[PDB]
């Protein structure tokens, strides 16, 4: 019943090319120039084995610029995403355990919000996993951590019957060492009940865990595994395509271009004399091997002598075909990079920013369903309400909240069209209000005569 | 009705059919995965005292015969698998043939594939060879054309004795269940009806388990013989230790940088009631080490404790 | 010629894919699914559906 | 078992007529039409009465 752990989908062996070289995009120059070889392709191999052409792949690799826009579009977008803060939806004093620190750590959840965003913005897949200690805790299993997952139907519905991940650690000794500790976790769904395993594995040895199944406050165990994969396109244990793939392919192609312009920056860029109709003898008679270029000397040059001060010219086609990598860049990324030459008309990108914040909006609402789902295991196990809601920031391009809107959105709850905490939740939405809603309440009812 | 593929998915991954591990084979065949440290993993555990009951004589006992207990002692032995260095070749097959660089993901479906495959195959060579060396063999080449449908399991059955319930599948080449097909698709003994031909089973309640393994087929032309071994509950033991470690290396010093795939991996054998002769074998065996019989000692003291018999038919 | 196939390898990896197929499909269901759609009738009855 | 009066499964007669029959698997045969169908009808004149041909 216990068979082939540590072995992985082939879906993600698929996979881990294009995840690879997406952390090496994020990771920034040094990552890329480390493994140049793959990206960048020898200009010439039969130089390329001899031991006269690694060196000129060196200097060749040095002089190219990684422009690194990737790592900029994911930080960008997960800037907007997480504009302010999350909004939490149910009892809070009974819920501070998971929200100030999610993990046992003293990292709250909105952390573990944001990081769990990122990795599904730039490579498009994670995991979450709450099990019981007493407390629950909501684990983050990265994208390479999930590692084997499977889907049978048992009375006509889709059920994730087996999911097994790993995870890292370090034992610790008297000593000061790191060692380390592939421990994995084993989750399987038998007759519609929640079942785990867990591999010991001692550090210098493999032990494991006996079978027991984690049961809620009241009882009846489980119907489905308290593990939920969320992706770029949605919350299902099928791979998504990461939403930058095609960014870091127009990145890769901008390096090498950039690498083939700074040789020739490099070579030509620097004027040459290029003392032209000259002979030996004039040479050696008044030149002797050395040439005074200043302003206060001249030289002379014999008859029908033409000195041609020739270099490389600008507006390199090189460097168009690099002017349209970042131009199309820029078409795909909503702001990966700005432009301080070009002017648009508002009103006009109020129509294509919802189109503009299609992959915001997605990403926005998986996460947003996972870590839902998430807390309402962790109330599951804790046996408290189960209507809660955890929604991120769906709103983006925030800014300073109008004056007009002010007033807007007080008149507002002056009627009955907006609650007390909705406008509470906007003001502080737009940088205007700082405190908390109880805070404010409490110093509301304050007769102060001012 | 499925003929549209994906992608690459035409490239082969395997034609012999290795799904038969764990419930699928009724439990004859374990596959489990536990982690075990050095070559040999050996238990022991009390042996069967011989001359327990004893007749007496009230009248005059006279001396009393002496008796000692002893410990027999169990095995696993672990064996190391790998894979050749994988050239990682440039998409050269484009006159107007496409050509992937998924190299990576080609090597990982053909090597788990031939990983189970591999597994299967060893143990079914180890689990012939030890039978074969405890003597739980019955060698039908002589009579007849050489397999019968039947009658020629009885034989087995009376060979493993009183503990005939304790075998339950029949792992098979594809020629013998072909030869079953025939011989009762000619029903000289009438006990087949049309709607009946196509038994799997034994006639006593043992699926026929159908394998084309190289270690249950020998020979050729009039030397083919074919090993046709049923199991006990949990007779042959294969246990992956959970040490896969796989590279990429790359090559400098060629006209092209040659690029490498290397893996490795390890599995530990047991076969009930026998255990692998060591000193005659080695630390690490070869497949042909494990094969090679001598090296298999008989553990148990009766056969029916032994779990597994071979039937060679040709 | 071998030398053919080996001159098509070096001109296609150095071609670039503009993908502008999966921005558009994915800017058309931004657009589609902006906030969520609207469930009418009664929901403590068919919640067992749309959770 | 699928019966087809087919001429590539007899080849022969008399004492030698050989059939044929074939074993197969999913996808064994692949048969796509190309849609590249074209049918013309052209006419004559300068007789007692038009002809036509397909």
């Amino acid at each position: 019943d216990s068979n082939n752990i540590k072995y992985v989908r082939e879906d993600a062996k698929k996979m881990h090319k294009l995840w690879a070289h997406i952390r090496m995009a994020m990771e920034g120059s040094r990552a890329i120039k480390d493994n140049a070889k793959e990206f960048v392709p020898h200009p010439d191999n039969t130089k390329a084995t001899t031991p006269e052409g690694v060196a000129r792949y060196k200097a060749y690799i040095e002089r190219a610029v990684w422009y690194g826009a990737s790592a900029n579009t994911v930080d960008g977008m997960l800037g907007q995403i997480f504009a302010r803060d999350p909004v939490f939806t149910g009892p809070e004093d009974k819920f501070d355990m998971l929200i100030n620190d999610v993990d046992g750590s003293g990292l709250s959840i909105h952390q573990q919000a944001r990081d769990s965003a990122e990795d599904a913005l730039s490579l498009g897949r994670g995991g979450l996993f709450v099990d019981y200690s007493a407390r629950p805790y909501i684990k983050f299993i990265a994208a390479e951590d999930i590692l084997n997952w499977r889907e049978r139907w048992v009375n006509g519905a889709k059920r994730t019957t087996l999911l097994v991940f790993r995870e890292e650690s370090d034992a610790d000794d008297d000593g000061y060492q790191i060692y380390k500790e592939e421990v994995w976790r084993e989750l399987r769904l038998v007759d519609g009940t929640y079942w785990q395993r867990t591999w010991r594995e001692n550090d210098g040895q493999l032990y494991v865990d006996d079978w027991i199944s984690p049961t809620k406050a009241d009882g009846s165990q489980f119907d489905e595994i308290p593990f939920v994969i969320f992706g770029s396109k949605n919350n299902d244990p099928t791979i998504d395509m990461p939403p930058m793939r095609d960014l870091v392919e127009l990145n890769i192609a901008h390096f090498r271009n950039s690498a083939d312009y700074e040789e020739a920056c490099f070579i030509c860029g620097q004027p040459t004399l290029f003392l032209s109709g000259l002979t030996e003898h004039w040479v050696k008679n008044v030149l002797g091997g050395a040439v005074v270029i200043g302003s206060r000397d001249a030289v002379p040059l014999p008859v029908n002598a033409k000195p041609e001060l020739l270099q490389a010219e600008g507006n390199g086609m090189v460097k168009e075909a690099m002017d349209q990598k970042e131009r199309q860049m820029v078409a795909l990324g909503a702001k990966l990079i700005d432009s301080d030459k070009t002017q648009r008309t508002f009103g006009e990108a109020s129509m294509e920013a919802a189109a503009q914040n299609s992959v915001l909006s997605r990403v926005s609402k998986n996460v947003s369903d996972a870590y839902t789902k998430a807390l309402r295991w962790a109330a599951m196990f804790l046996g408290l309400d189960e209507k809660i809601e955890y929604e991120l920031n769906s709103d983006f391009d925030i800014n300073k909240m109008s004056p007009e809107e002010l007033a807007a959105v007080i008149s507002a709850w002056q009627s009955n069209a907006i609650s007390f905490t909705e406008m509470r939740w906007q003001i502080k939405k737009g940088g205007r209000a700082y405190l908390e809603d109880e805070d404010m309440r409490n110093e509301s009812e304050q007769d102060d005569p001012l | 009705v499925f003929n549209d593929w994906a992608y690459k998915t035409m490239s082969e991954v395997l034609d012999q059919q290795v799904e038969l591990f764990n419930g699928a084979t009724r439990g004859a065949i374990i596959l489990r995965s536990a982690g075990n440290t050095g070559d040999l993993s050996e238990a022991a555990f009390w042996a069967k005292i011989q001359g327990l009951v004893r007749p007496r004589d009230p009248y005059s006992n006279a001396d009393v015969a002496a008796k000692d207990l002893r410990q027999l002692v169990d095995n696993t032995i672990k064996v190391a698998s790998g894979t050749p260095p994988i050239n990682i070749p440039p998409s050269m097959l484009r006159w107007i043939q496409k050509n992937p660089q998924e190299a990576g993901a080609v090597i990982g479906q053909q090597l788990a594939g031939d990983t189970m495959q591999d597994m299967l195959n060893n143990g079914l060579a180890a689990g012939k060879a030890a039978f074969t060396a405890g003597g739980a063999v019955h060698d039908i080449s002589a009579a007849g054309t050489g397999l019968m449908t039947q009658r020629a399991f009885n034989a087995a059955q009376r060979i493993f004795g009183d503990r005939s319930t304790d075998i339950q599948v029949w792992v098979s080449h594809s020629s013998p269940l072909f030869d079953l097909y025939d011989n009762a698709l000619a029903n000289a003994e009438q006990l087949y009806v049309f709607g009946t031909v196509n038994v799997r089973a034994d006639a006593f309640g043992r699926p026929i388990i159908i394998t084309d393994s190289p270690a249950l087929v020998s020979g050729a032309a009039e030397t083919l013989r074919h090993s046709t071994l049923g199991l006990t509950t949990g007779a042959i033991l294969i246990e992956q230790n959970q040490d896969f470690d796989s590279t990429v290396v790359d090559g400098t010093g060629k006209q092209n940088i040659t690029r490498q795939y290397q893996a490795e991996w390890s599995y530990n054998l047991g076969v009930n009631g026998y255990a692998y002769d060591i000193a005659t074998g080695g630390k690490a065996p070869n497949p042909t080490a494990l094969a090679t019989a001598a090296n298999w000692d008989k553990i148990s003291t009766s056969i029916k404790d032994t779990g597994g018999v071979v039937l060679v038919t040709k």
